[PDB]
RNA sequence: ACUCUGGUUCCUCUGCAUUUAACCGUGAAAAUCUUUCGCCUUUUACUAAAGAUUUCCGUGCAAAGGAGCAUACAUUGAGUAAAUUUUUGGAGUCCCCUCGAAAGAGCGGGA
């Protein structure tokens, strides 16, 4: 879900057509395990 | 750590992120706790080394879920004595006179044990007893931190102080006299109260389709766990099976479950409660020959003894090292 | 929403900041713009009113009707939105 | 997560995610999808109450 | 493919163990048998054993259950994927969207129904939607034969 | 109002496809070197693992040129088309006191 907010606020943010980007799973073990292991913050400006 | 997958990540970071050295890893275990399942039959006294003061204590099983309330800070020993006393008399229906007389939680300010002052003020004056109060609390917290069976923390014991001869003058009631002696009194009350071990239990939620339910019980049965609810997931084909399993028997539970179901089952596990290890840990009729997994009545004897071997303690509790014989 | 001109959009982003506005009768109100509207009705919290003689008062809330506002001073950072 | 949030005195709010799984995997008729969504909201409010 | 996937075969090869039905390789480290050290850290008298740490668990959690993993190229497998629940339709005559009887009914016996704060009273029942407003795909059929 | 271009399909050249968790390749070869295992009276051809490099069958995109087919000017980068309370169809004008040569200005006052 955060991948969508990233994609909306970052024009160059790439989501694969067939795999989740998981921008906030920044650790390589989170990339490999496929689950979020540690919390990652993301500050963005967004319009209501 | 909290579970298998937690340690796998903690150790991964130890290997690949932080330490970059070879580490031996032991087989996983759990910390046990110690409890008494019965009311202390004798009342147990401990004379201070100077042979002047005479502490007396008893031990009891602590009533259901009061330890969860203490540990979750639903009640706090730092509250004002009316508010503190109000909690015990309102929620647990305690006598108001008892509720005034709590002296500590232990082994820390949120620990699952209570010390009470059951000393009636005719037998010793409340002021003199108040002079040694802080030493008695500190030896009780020492006792409950180590505990007499296998030096694992005591839990869910209600210790009542109920008598105290105390010397008239400070040099005969010093902290170094009282603090070791309250430990010996707590330990003698403990070992009279029918001691037992406690192990932590997970609560397991399994989501699996209908045909995998018989596998779930089969994998639980090998690990002493049991199913407490088996309900369909609404608007789904899967079912939800809820179960308690010992943490000590949960290592590889998730892996066993997924393999015997081809990953059609998956499960997740959280700590839920402390429950007695079965059997009597002090039963010397049981010998722990290490050839095989012990049958379930011997577990308390095994877990105690091997925890003593691990910690570098003597093989067996010399229970009479604390008691007086005509106690 | 449906499109509306940039000045009104910027006014909605001026919400929550301090603003100053002068009314057609000349009084200057400084306050925190708690609400704006597409007709630029304004609710100011925490308001200070300044009369043309230079006296002043605090006012806890003010609603000013949109077609009675002469101009506003928005905050500076809104030039980046 | 809901209970721990209330204990920590956080404002609990709800997103019912992965709603495509009703359409595409479960294939519930739209009427039965509404009941599935409603029950999730009911389950959550059962916790809050 | 839990424990029968590419990463679990890599971990098995690295640990010099074999999955039942997996491939078997020449030992990557030739002398991992040297755990016959008789040191007290491994002492069978001190360890409590409940279910034996069989090699599936060594592969499933490579780092909690193994030594030397800085020199061994052990690999994490993907932990879990939320199980897909698509049931194949048997009958072409069924609607594309139908409540399959393998899906459990949407009920729970003891939930309170949530309070629906619907608009009420005489002025509010008269609220009408304009005559052109219409669902966003009203004339499209919900499903086709495709 | 300015300059900017015909669609398609194919050929060929050039450049780029390293911050790899992972993937130019949802497939999968061969060699060399170094090392360690097994064959063995030697070498070749080998066993089967590691590490480092190569070759080979392939891949993507951009850009340029050409070659065939049937044929269309728009359109990209730069930039077009509401008199009834909250803005764009008038609550507008005029007249005294004050400072000041001079013309404005007061929540000034009056029709
Ligand atoms: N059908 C469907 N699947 C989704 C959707 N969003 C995510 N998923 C899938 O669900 C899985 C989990 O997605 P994640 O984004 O990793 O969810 P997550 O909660 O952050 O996982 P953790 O943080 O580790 O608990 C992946 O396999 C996703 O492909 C969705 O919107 N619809
Ligand atoms: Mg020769």
């Amino acid at each position: 879900f955060l991948d969508c907010l990233m994609e909306q606020t970052h024009p160059e943010f790439y989501r694969a057509e067939d795999a989740d980007a998981r921008f906030t799973d920044i650790l390589f073990i989170e990339k490999q395990r496929g689950c979020s292991i540690k919390s990652q913050p993301v500050s963005i400006v967004a319009q209501d | 750590g909290t579970g298998e997958f937690y340690m796998d990540c903690v150790m991964h970071d130890m290997r690949k992120v932080f330490s970059e050295i070879d580490i031996k890893v032991a087989d996983p275990v759990v910390t046990f706790n110690e409890t008494v399942i019965e009311t202390s039959t004798l009342k147990c006294f401990a004379e201070t080394p100077n042979k002047k003061n005479k502490i007396t204590m008893m031990a009891e099983p602590l009533e259901k879920q009061l330890d969860e309330d203490i540990e979750n800070e639903v009640v706090q020993i730092g509250w004002n004595r009316r508010r503190l006393g109000e909690f015990f008399q309102t929620k647990y229906n305690w006598d108001l006179l008892a509720a005034r007389s709590i002296w500590a939680f232990g082994p820390d300010t949120t620990g699952p044990n209570i010390l009470l002052d059951d000393t009636l003020p005719s037998e010793v004056d409340k002021h003199l007893l108040s002079t040694v109060r802080e030493s008695l609390v500190q030896g009780f917290q020492w006792a409950t931190r180590e505990g007499p069976l296998c030096e694992e923390p005591i839990r869910q014991v209600k210790f009542k102080l109920l008598d105290a001869a105390i010397a008239t003058e400070p040099l005969y009631r010093g902290g170094g006299q009282m603090i070791p002696t309250a430990r010996r009194c707590a330990y003698s009350a403990f070992l009279m109260a029918t001691p037992r071990l406690m192990e932590p239990y997970y609560t397991v939620e399994v989501v699996a389709p209908a045909d995998c339910v018989a596998a779930v019980y089969t994998v639980l049965a090998k690990r002493r766990g049991h199913v407490t609810t088996d309900a369909p997931m609404p608007g789904s084909p899967m079912y939800t099976i809820s179960a308690y399993i010992p943490v000590m028997d949960s290592f590889g539970f998730e892996t066993d479950l997924r393999i015997h179901t081809q990953g059609q089952a998956f499960c997740m596990s959280a700590f839920h409660h402390w429950q007695l290890v079965p059997g009597d840990p002090l039963d010397k009729s049981i010998v722990i020959k290490t050839l095989d997994v012990q049958p379930t009545p011997h577990l308390a004897r095994e877990f105690m003894i091997k925890t003593r071997r691990r910690k570098g303690l003597s093989e067996d509790v010399s229970v009479n090292k604390f008691f007086d014989d005509p106690m | 929403m449906t499109s509306v001109g940039v000045p009104i959009k910027i006014l909605h982003e001026a919400e929550g900041h301090m603003v100053t506005l002068e009314t057609v009768t000349g009084e200057v109100y400084r306050g925190k713009l708690s609400e704006a509207e597409d007709n630029m009705n304004c609710q100011l919290a925490e308001t200070v009113v300044t009369f043309r003689d230079g006296r002043s008062h605090q006012l806890d809330n003010v609603f000013i009707r949109g077609n009675k506002i002469r101009f506003m001073i928005l905050p500076d950072m809104l030039k980046n939105a | 997560a809901i209970r721990h949030a209330i204990q920590e005195r956080l404002a609990v709010t709800l997103c019912i995610s992965k709603i495509d799984r009703l359409l595409l995997e479960l294939k519930l008729p739209p009427a039965d999808a509404y009941f599935k969504l409603r029950l999730i909201i009911d389950q959550v409010n059962n916790i809050l109450s | 493919f839990y424990l029968f996937d590419m990463k679990s075969f890599f971990t098995a090869k690295a640990l010099n163990v074999a999955i039942p039905g997996g491939p078997k390789f020449e030992p990557l480290v030739k002398d991992l048998h040297t755990d016959e050290d008789w040191n007290e850290f491994n002492d069978i008298n001190k360890v409590i054993i409940r279910a034996p740490i069989r090699t599936e668990y060594r592969i499933a959690f490579p780092f909690m259950y193994n030594n030397l993993i800085s020199s061994l190229p052990v690999q994490v497998s993907w932990y879990h994927t939320p199980s897909v629940v698509f049931i194949k339709t048997e009958d072409p005559d069924l609607p594309a969207f139908y409540y399959d009887p393998l899906i459990n009914p949407i009920v729970l016996s003891n939930l309170k129904a949530t309070e629906e704060n619907l608009p009420e009273g005489e002025e509010e029942d008269e609220w009408e939607l304009p005559e052109d407003v219409r669902p966003i795909f009203e004339d499209v059929p919900l499903y086709t034969d495709n």
